[PDB]
RNA sequence: UACUAAGUGGAAAAGGAUGUGAAAGUGCUAAAACAGCAAGGAUGUUGGCUUAGAAGCAGCCAUCGUUUAAAGAGUGCGUAA
C-alpha cells in the first residue's frame, strides 16, 4: 500500500512503482483516464500494492483549507490565532462540506460543517 | 463508580429487553477504516455494532431472563451486534464483510427468544 | 553580582550562621519555595549563579522572588602575609542564610516546571534545600 | 561504560538494578550503561 | 523484645539508589486490579504557512475536530520529506 502524490495532468513518471513490480505503462492509461474531469487540480493516488498486479486504484481530493482561503478572499491566514482576519458563513461553509463529504469518513453532514469550524479555527477564520 | 455501573447495566438490560436480534462477533484483525465503513454500510438505526464489556453482558443477560448463551461469553471476545426489526439483512452484511476479510471467527448469538449453533449461523444470513 | 551601593563601614564583624531562622521563614509572595536546612556563609555570585539558573529553566511568563540579599561583607588578607598590621580589606559580599530561611520562590507556570528550577537552584548552592509550598 | 558518583536513567527505557551489591543502570542504548552509584 | 547483613559497628561531605523495618493517608480490584500475552491503535490529510521538503514525529499558525472501544496534528525509531 503506497499513498503517492502524481498530478492529474502529469502521471506518467515515478520510479518507486516500478520496485514493487506494477506494470507502469500499461496502468498509465488508467491512470489518466479517469482524471480529466478534475484538470490541473493535484489529485494524489492510494495504490493497493501487493503481488496480484491487478492494483486497484483510488483517487483522491485536494487538501482541505484552500477553499477556506478562496472564500475568505485572503491568500494567506494571520500569523497569530488571535488576530482574526477572514469571516465565513455557514452557506459558503456547507458548500465546502458536501465537496469534501467524498473523502470524509463521517456519517452525517452536520459532522461534515464541523470540520469546516475545526479547519477555520486553525485558519484563524470567525464562524459567523 | 458503582452507580454509573448500575445505570449501565440496567439500561443495557432494557435494551436487549425491547430488542428482537443478537449476534457476537470477536475483534481479531480488522482496522478502524474497516470499522468506520461497517457503520456507514449498515447506516439503519436498528443495526447497531458496539463493543460491551463481556462482565457488563453477562449481567445484564442474567436480567434479561434468557438462558443458554453463558457458553458463548465464556472465555472469548465478544462483541454485540443488536437488530431492530429485520436482522436478516443485517447478518447477511455482517456475513459479506467477513468474506471480504483476512481472518475471522463467529461466535452463536441470540434471536426470537432462540438460540444458535456455528452452523446455524451460518445458514442464518 | 548583588552588591550595597554604599555601607557605613568597610570591614564590620562577621555575623553569625548558627541559630533558628530570624525572618523569611515562610513563603509569602510565592507559592513554591527553596528552604535552607543548613546554615552557611553564601556569597553574591552564588545568587547570581542560582538566579541565572531559574532564569534559564523558567518560561516565558514565570516571575521569581529573591528574598536573601547580600548585606555583610568579608574581608581576605593578601596571600603569603604574617599576622598582623590590621584587618584585610573587604573582598566579597556574603548573605547570612540561616536553618529555615525561604531564599528563592516561584510561582506562575505549572509545578514541575517549578520544581524543577528549584533543584537546579538548589544544586548551585552549598546549603542543603527542600521544597516548601505556601499555606492555603 | 560510564563511573559516576550518581547515576540516574538518561533515557525512559533506562532500568535501575542492584548487582553485586552495587546499583549499575541497564539500557537498550549501551552509550547509557553507568555504575559506581 | 525488636533492628542491621554492611564486619556496618570499627572515621568522613555535596550527591545518587526498587536495601530493609515501622507508621499515618489516599486510588482500583472476585461488576476483576497491575505486569505480561493476543488484537485493534482511525478518517478528513499528508490540515495550512513554512522549509529545496516535512504532510502523525524541522521552526511553526496553532497545538483541530468527527466515527468510535480506542486513537495523539502522535511514542519514539526512522524516511531528503
Ligand atoms: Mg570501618
Ligand atoms: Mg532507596
Ligand atoms: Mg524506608
Ligand atoms: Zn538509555
Amino acid at each position: 500500500i503506497a499513498k503517492i502524490n502524481l498530478l492529474g495532468g502529469q502521471a506518467k513518471p515515478g520510479p518507486a512503482l516500478a520496485s514493487v513490480g506494477i506494470n507502469m505503462g500499461e496502468f498509465t492509461k488508467q491512470f489518466n483516464e479517469k482524471t480529466k474531469d478534475k484538470q490541473g487540480e493535484m489529485i494524489p493516488c492510494v495504490i493497493t500494492a501487493y503481488n496480484d498486479k491487478s492494483f486497484d486504484f483510488i483517487l483522491k481530493t485536494t487538501p482541505v483549507s484552500i477553499l477556506l482561503k478562496q472564500a475568505a478572499k485572503l491568500e494567506k491566514g494571520a500569523k497569530n490565532a488571535k488576530t482574526i482576519v477572514g469571516k465565513i458563513t455557514m452557506a459558503k461553509a456547507k458548500e465546502i462540506a458536501q465537496y469534501k463529504l467524498v473523502d470524509l469518513n463521517a456519517n452525517t453532514v452536520e459532522a461534515a460543517l464541523k470540520m469546516v469550524l475545526g479547519t477555520a479555527k486553525q485558519m484563524g477564520i470567525e464562524v459567523i | 463508580a458503582k452507580k454509573d455501573k448500575a445505570q449501565q447495566v440496567a439500561d443495557v438490560s432494557h435494551l436487549l429487553s425491547t430488542s428482537a436480534g443478537f449476534v457476537i462477533f470477536d475483534y481479531t484483525s480488522m482496522s478502524a477504516i474497516e470499522a468506520t465503513s461497517i457503520r456507514k454500510k449498515l447506516f439503519k438505526n436498528g443495526s447497531k455494532i458496539k463493543v460491551i464489556k463481556n462482565n457488563i453482558l453477562r449481567r445484564a443477560l442474567k436480567a434479561g431472563k434468557f438462558e443458554g448463551i453463558d457458553e458463548t461469553a465464556i472465555k472469548g471476545k465478544l462483541a454485540v451486534a443488536v437488530g431492530v426489526n429485520e436482522i436478516v439483512e443485517t447478518l447477511k452484511a455482517v456475513d459479506g464483510v467477513v468474506k471480504a476479510k483476512e481472518a475471522m471467527n463467529f461466535v452463536c448469538g441470540y434471536f426470537d427468544n432462540r438460540a444458535f449453533n456455528s452452523a446455524d449461523l451460518e445458514k442464518i444470513a | 553580582m548583588l552588591q550595597p551601593k554604599r555601607t557605613k563601614y568597610r570591614k564590620p564583624h562577621n555575623v553569625s550562621y548558627e541559630g533558628k531562622a530570624k525572618g523569611n521563614s515562610y513563603v509569602a509572595f510565592g507559592e513554591y519555595g527553596l528552604v535552607a536546612t543548613k546554615g552557611n556563609w553564601i556569597d553574591a555570585r552564588a545568587i547570581e549563579s542560582a538566579r541565572i539558573a531559574i532564569s534559564k529553566c523558567l518560561g516565558k511568563t514565570g516571575k521569581m522572588w529573591i528574598r536573601i540579599f547580600p548585606h555583610m561583607s568579608k574581608t581576605k588578607k593578601p596571600l603569603e602575609v604574617r599576622m598582623g598590621s590590621g584587618k584585610g580589606n573587604p573582598e566579597f559580599w556574603v548573605a547570612v542564610v540561616k536553618q529555615g530561611t525561604v531564599m528563592f520562590e516561584v510561582a506562575n507556570i505549572p509545578e514541575s516546571q517549578m520544581i524543577k528550577a528549584l533543584t537546579r537552584a538548589g544544586h548551585k548552592l552549598p546549603v542543603t534545600w527542600k521544597i516548601l509550598k505556601r499555606e492555603e | 561504560m560510564k563511573v559516576r558518583a550518581s547515576v540516574k536513567p538518561i533515557c525512559k527505557d533506562c532500568k535501575i538494578i542492584k548487582r553485586h551489591q552495587i546499583v549499575r543502570v541497564i539500557c537498550k542504548t549501551q552509550k547509557h550503561k553507568q555504575r559506581q552509584g
